[PDB]
Order: structure tokens, then C-alpha cells, then sequence
């Protein structure tokens, strides 16, 4: 894609004089880990969540 | 619906244990009506768009 434009607010914030806006940058290894056990369960419910609006069903 | 066929036996000397009382569904639809008519008509409509 263009980096100006996805880039565009973290460009603007970080050359202004307005000093109350502050840039927080986060990037995640090795949550595959983290991704085993409750939140894989919790993504299943999720989408199970949808079969009480479609009425045939096992 | 085809009728049924009983028989003989249970016409004369048959017996049924029912709980003839018909109970009011007023006291939830009234206090609750949001939440009564949006069960409903969701599980009502979900059938009637699989037709």
C-alpha cells in the first residue's frame, strides 16, 4: 500500500507542537502459545453464537 | 391429521392423569416486553427464512 497514507496519524503526531498525544507501538511473539487453551474456546464460542439466528440444527 | 384408532379396551376402561389448568404467560410478556418479543420473533423468523 502507500506508508503516507496507513502512516498518516502516527506522521502528523509525532512532528507537532501538541505534546498531550503520545504514539504506542505493541508487537506480539510467540503468542501461538497464549492463542492455546481458553481463547481458542472463547473463538469457538464466538462464532457458535451465530446458530441461534438459523433454526435447523444438530 | 390423520385420527387415532384406540383401543376397545381403552375407550371403556381407560383413564388419564392430566393437569388440566391453562397458565397465563401475562406476568412475563407484560413486566418483560422487549425482551419476550425479541425471543420470539428472532426464533420466528429464523424458521420462516428457511422456507
Amino acid at each position: 500500500a502507500l506508508p503516507h497514507d496507513v502512516m498518516a496519524p502516527q506522521l502528523a503526531v509525532t512532528s507537532s507542537d501538541d505534546v498531550s498525544k503520545i504514539c504506542v507501538a505493541k508487537d506480539f511473539g510467540q503468542f501461538d502459545t497464549s492463542q492455546w487453551g481458553q481463547i481458542s474456546k472463547a473463538h469457538a464460542d464466538g462464532v457458535r453464537s451465530m446458530k441461534a439466528h438459523y433454526s435447523m440444527g444438530h | 391429521y390423520r385420527p387415532r384408532r384406540f383401543k376397545e379396551i381403552e375407550h371403556t376402561h381407560g383413564y388419564v392423569y392430566r393437569e388440566l389448568n391453562q397458565g397465563s404467560l401475562l406476568p412475563l410478556v407484560d413486566a418483560n416486553l422487549k425482551e419476550s418479543s425479541s425471543y420470539y420473533f428472532k426464533k420466528l423468523m429464523s424458521s420462516i427464512s428457511n422456507v
